[PDB]
């Protein structure tokens, strides 16, 4: 951990805290996230190390010492939250907004394919550089330290993207979780504001179902199976995604009706999104 | 304290659910729907006709609402 001077605290995500610093060697920035490991999970972290694409946080190295974990990792400037919070009074260009859906699908079909899961993707783990680029932070750190109700600053943790068979109980579930979380990522891209900001698990199930319809035996099989399911649940209809997310095109409301499927079997693959009628035509305008 | 949540509405019902604080949770026994005596008693301040009709057993300190519209 020596060779990392020039040190500046950027942030706190919600493992530990996030720093700006500068490789000595090679005179680089780099970043590094300091997880206080009070009490396997690294050798097996270094293996993520392993996993590259252009659209996956390059992970540099992981150095354990004296009850530290620290993550050297690819440095990008912002993240999406931050991105989405300066641009409110304009939104996104949809091109970027299209093309920005569409590295995100392809880190994710990369991840996927490895059976690498993030479960807890969030605009903020969603990294933006000055070049048109979007990178994916935090793959596979979740299946090692779990993601909590609470933050290590005790912040509380955001609910808002959570697949609706996770907080149903369902206790195998797949890697549809991350396509559940890029769906709703995709339409506050589009809104600016998130699709589903509950302040409870509870509400945040409803907030779901007041959109998209209650489910049922029809629309989601095998919903009757999920242990937190109960037939008195407020019944509602699904509703227009023309109002919902007016700006979208058929296209972009297909898919993201796609990535929104109420049941994992039905709910379009990060290879099959792909290959959707929407990307068409995507490009690649910075930032 | 005590987080009375805005009212939602369906078809046929109106609702509301109400979040409980760690003291007053502590009464509340474990798979029970209550009675108004017994959730005013809690401390719940509601009109009269609203039904504790559900419970989402990974929070149970919140309280869930319904009473029949109109």
């Amino acid at each position: 951990m020596e060779n990392f001077q020039k040190v500046e605290k950027i942030g706190e995500g919600t493992y530990g805290v996030v720093y700006k610093a500068r490789n000595k060697l090679t005179g680089e920035v780099v970043a590094l996230k300091k997880i206080r490991l009070d009490t396997t999970a690294i050798r097996e972290i270094s293996l993520l190390k392993e996993l590259n694409h252009p659209n996956i946080v390059k992970l540099l190295d992981v150095i354990h010492t004296e009850n530290k974990l620290y993550l050297v990792f690819e440095f990008l400037h912002q993240d999406l939250k931050k991105f989405m919070d300066a641009s409110a009074l304009t939104g996104i260009p949809l091109p970027l907004i299209k093309s920005y859906l569409f590295q995100l699908l392809q880190g994710l079909a990369f991840c996927h394919s490895h059976r690498v899961l993030h479960r807890d993707l969030k605009p903020q783990n969603l990294l933006i550089n000055t070049e048109g680029a979007i990178k994916l932070a935090d793959f596979g750190l979740a299946r090692a330290f779990g993601v909590p109700v609470r933050t290590y600053t005790h912040e509380v943790v955001t609910l808002w993207y959570r697949a609706p068979e996770i907080l149903l109980g369902c206790k195998y579930y797949s890697t549809a979780v991350d396509i559940w979380s890029l769906g709703c990522i995709f339409a506050e891209m589009v809104t600016r504001r998130a699709l589903f900001p509950g302040d409870s698990e509870i509400d945040q199930l409803f907030r779901i179902f007041r959109t998209l319809g209650t489910p049922d035996e029809v629309v989601w099989p095998g919903v009757t199976s999920m242990p937190d399911y109960k037939p008195s649940f407020p019944k509602w209809a699904r509703q227009d995604f023309s109002k919902v997310v007016p700006p979208l095109d058929e296209d972009g409301r297909s898919l993201l009706s796609q990535m929104l499927h109420y049941d994992p079997n039905k709910r379009i693959s990060a290879k099959a999104a792909l290959a959707h009628p929407f990307f068409q035509d995507v490009t690649k305008p910075v930032p | 304290q005590i987080y009375y949540s805005d009212k939602y509405d369906d078809e046929e019902f109106e609702y509301r659910h109400v979040m409980l604080p760690k003291d007053i949770a502590k009464l509340v026994p474990k798979t029970h729907l209550m009675s108004e005596s017994e959730w005013r008693n809690l401390g719940v301040q509601q009109s009269q006709g609203w039904v504790h009709y559900m419970i989402h057993e990974p929070e149970p300190h919140i309280l869930l609402f319904r009473r029949p519209l109109p």
